[PDB]
């Protein structure tokens, strides 16, 4: 298949960044887009053959090499903020069915000044008194917030399982201050079990929120814990009442 | 008469010295057009006669792009052959591709081509209904099967069927002057004492155009078919072709001998004698 | 077995004349694999300059090339074509012989 | 040349069969092919159907293509909530030399949960750690009802999005609602598309 | 004018 790395990353103005691809169906054509926030794939470059390569419709800032069959790197000479968008990769014989295969994706996010990289605050609610009575069921609501850039990954975890039976995440985050350009993020999302589940106290919840921040080696100078990656998660347990 | 464009395709492997080499030669009729190789410093699709050379960049940029999905295509066959016949990666072998059509004297379509080589011997080609193939060997099977998957052949048909007539048609039509053109042979003969008891005769056809031609050696009016030597028709290096056609007769008997001469550029066949 | 010889003509692109500029040819041909070396000689030495065409081959999937050089033919200098290939084991010369 | 899917948009309740656009202007392609994208999600591909060929299938999914008229369909048999998402169509030339594909803007397809015995309701759920910070969750709410967007700065409000209980067969719509501010609970937060036709609003303590 | 599309064998 076509696999991207990295799939996050967060880079200051002027770094030089290289976004790998690569397949293993001896495919002979290679593309790179970017597509920013439900715009459209808009073509960066591609290249049909080892030692080929051609522009596509923004190639500006960006280089490209295929030293093989298998490799279609991307570089970024000297990032701008302009850049911060979503990649994907893209490949296909140049014959066949002419199938296209994407890659994964990767997320980039350049900023001028890394401090404004935060990670979640996690919070878990839990079920009401009225929904259980009502109901028969319980509802957890875990609450991601104050995070930055949108790069997170949520996931529930039930007595050491990750779950995904009555699970509901919101398809994408909410600006907590829509009026800002750089406004931080949160996410919310809805775990239900039955009734009889909730009130057995040997259950255990917990909500784990993967952060994909900082490179461990960036410069960081703030009384702030460096805003690496990282999981940030809270629990809690099931209750007779 | 009639009319072809064919393009010719080699693929050669490189044991352990750079990638393949690819060579990409197109035709029209008896005249090289196009030529692409991949160790040439150009990269490019080169213009190779001179009508052609109106065609925009457009067209070049294209040629060239395409042409070189094809070197990578075969860069690839070449790996997957070798699995197929399961060979070690020591010597180097070769792989040939040769597709095209053919037109009447009317320029309405008649055939179509596409036909593989792997080591200078038949792998796999497509029958003459544009729709089926034809594998010499139990590794084409695999080549076939997959092609039949990929409906390989329906897409060809397009192709050959249309897009390849259409353009040589636009071809012999944008140079008329060199490709409508016939040259008669320049026709003469020889005579050398072989052996002491007879004695050479060759016919002689040059700087003719097309290569198709016909030399025939007539005994008293019969014509002595074995009996004839026939060079293959070769190169003069200008554009035009020469042949020859000989036969050793007892010396006194040159005078019964004959030899025939057709050629399109011809208005009537040719006959001489020494 | 999978290799084919070549076939060697020698031969001048326009009928020869003692003393006239002309260009001395030499065809190979029904060879395979593709690798082959040509040679033009005068009198035994080689000659520096000499082009060729581009590779292409025949219906049967031999490969044919030809080479060529300018010369100027006289009575007694004596031409040649000398090639080798993996189907032979020594140089492959063939003389010019201006009645063929 | 220019590929087009109109609707734009498609809004159906799950169990309805429906039917996806595509247009091209140019006739002359080696292929259409059919992806899907979610929201902070990838492409995934759907249906590959080539230039010679038609009614291509796949699960629940079936598409037709009719080249001679630059047109395709998409087929998707009994809609599930999980189909919600975008879907494209793009092309690729016969020729042309750049094997570059061209891509429609796609469709965007709203698949809503069929909530049989619908209890519209609005619980508060308070945090397991520290008391005095709560949340709002307007849910179990019909198919037919909107969660517009929240008018004050200091009160968030996510959109609905229905979960599974898959081994009770059982499914259900949820938004939330909360706050660093000392002014509502709950009660106030969905002032907007309300929708209190038995909103339960539990009587706190 | 080559074929555009080309598959491996």
């Amino acid at each position: 298949g076509v696999t991207q790395t990295p799939k996050f990353q967060v880079l200051k103005t002027g770094q030089s960044m290289t976004l790998q691809c690569a397949q293993d169906m001896n495919h002979e054509y290679m593309s790179w887009y970017r597509q920013d926030p439900g715009m459209g794939l808009r073509l960066i470059h591609y290249s049909v053959g080892a030692g080929i390569t051609d522009q596509g419709e923004v190639p500006n800032g960006y280089n490209v090499s295929r030293s093989t069959t298998e490799d279609f790197p991307l570089r970024l000479l000297s990032a701008a903020p302009s850049q911060t968008s979503v990649y994907f990769c893209a490949s296909s014989y140049v014959g066949n069915t002419g199938e296209l295969f994407f890659g994964e994706g990767s997320r980039l996010t350049v900023l001028e000044d890394l401090k404004n990289v935060f990670p979640p605050e996690v919070a878990v609610f839990e079920p009401s008194e009225a929904e259980i009575s009502h109901t028969q069921k319980a509802t957890l609501v875990c609450l991601a917030t104050g995070f930055y850039p949108d790069h997170v990954e949520l996931s529930w975890w039930v007595n050491g399982k990750e779950v995904h039976s009555g699970v509901c995440t919101d398809p994408q985050p909410l600006k907590e201050q829509p009026a800002l350009n750089d406004s931080r993020y949160a996410l919310s999302s809805r775990l239900r079990v039955s009734a009889t589940f909730w009130q057995d106290p040997r259950n255990h919840f917990r909500c784990q929120v993967q952060f994909y921040g900082l490179s461990e080696n960036d410069e960081w100078t703030q009384d702030r814990a460096k805003p690496v990656t990282q999981i940030v998660s809270a629990e809690a347990w099931g209750r007779a009442d | 008469g009639s009319h072809s464009m064919r393009y010719f395709f080699t693929s050669v492997s490189r044991p352990g010295r750079g990638e393949p080499r690819f060579i990409a030669v197109g035709y029209v009729d008896d005249t090289q057009f196009v030529r692409f190789d991949s160790d040439a410093a150009s990269q490019r699709m080169e213009p190779r006669a001179p009508w052609i050379e109106q065609e925009g960049p457009e067209y070049w940029d294209g040629e060239t792009r395409k042409v070189k999905a094809h070197s990578q295509t075969h860069r690839v066959d070449l790996g997957t052959l070798r699995g197929y016949y399961n060979q070690s990666e020591a010597g180097s072998h070769t792989v040939q591709r040769m597709y095209g059509c053919d037109v009447g004297s009317d320029w309405r379509f008649l055939r179509g081509y596409h036909q593989y080589a792997y080591d200078g011997k038949d792998y796999i080609a497509l029958k003459e209904d544009l729709r089926s193939w034809t594998a010499a060997d139990m590794a084409a099977q695999t080549t076939k099967h997959k092609w039949e998957a990929a409906h390989v052949a329906e897409q060809l048909r397009a192709y050959l069927e249309g897009t390849c007539v259409e353009w040589l048609r636009r071809y012999l039509e944008n140079g008329k002057e060199t490709l409508q053109r016939t040259d008669a042979p320049k026709t003469h003969m020889t005579h050398h004492a072989v052996s002491d008891h007879e004695a050479t005769l060759r016919c002689w056809a040059l700087s003719f155009y097309p290569a198709e031609i016909t030399l025939t050696w007539q005994r008293d009016g019969e014509d002595q078919t074995q009996d004839t030597e026939l060079v293959e028709t070769r190169p003069a290096g200008d554009g035009t072709f020469q042949k020859w056609a000989a036969v050793v007769v007892p010396s006194g008997q040159e005078q019964r001998y004959t030899c025939h001469v057709q050629h399109e550029g011809l208005p009537k066949p040719l006959t001489l004698r020494w | 077995m999978i290799q084919r010889t070549p076939k060697i003509q020698v031969y001048s692109r326009h009928p020869a004349e003692n003393g006239k500029s002309n260009f001395l040819n030499c065809y190979v041909s029904g060879f395979h694999p593709s690798d082959i070396e040509v040679d033009l000689l005068k009198n035994g030495e080689r000659i520096e300059k000499v082009e060729h065409s581009d590779l292409s081959f025949s219906k049967d999937w031999s490969f044919y090339l030809l080479y060529c050089t300018e010369f100027t033919p006289t009575e007694k200098d004596e031409y040649a074509c000398r090639v080798n290939h993996v189907t032979l084991s020594q140089p492959c010369i063939v003389k010019w012989d201006r009645d063929m | 040349q220019q590929v087009t899917q109109i609707p734009a948009a498609l809004s159906v309740p799950e169990g309805e069969n429906l039917v996806l656009n595509c247009s091209f202007t140019d006739s002359a392609i080696y292929n259409l092919q059919w992806f899907r994208q979610d929201p902070g999600g990838k492409l995934t591909s759907l249906l590959l159907i080539q230039s010679s060929q038609r009614e291509q299938t796949s699960g629940r999914l079936n598409a037709s293509l009719d080249k001679s008229a630059g047109s395709s369909t998409l087929y998707i048999a009994a809609s599930q909530p999980g189909d919600s998402a975008t879907y494209l169509c793009a092309v690729r030339p016969t020729s042309g030399g750049s094997y570059i594909p061209t891509f429609g803007r796609g469709t965007s397809l709203i698949v809503h949960p069929y909530i049989q015995n619908p209890d519209p309701a609005v619980y508060q759920l308070r945090d397991s750690k520290s008391s005095d910070k709560s949340v709002c969750l307007f849910t179990d709410f019909d198919s037919q009802t909107n969660v517009s967007q929240s008018k004050d700065s200091d009160v968030y409000i996510t959109d609905k999005c229905v979960l599974d209980m898959r081994s009770m067969d059982f499914k259900s719509n949820s938004a939330v609602a909360w706050s660093n501010k000392s002014d509502f609970a709950c009660a106030n937060a969905f002032n907007n598309s309300i929708i209190p036709e038995d909103t339960f609003f539990p009587s706190p303590e | 004018s080559l074929l555009m599309w080309i598959t491996q064998c």
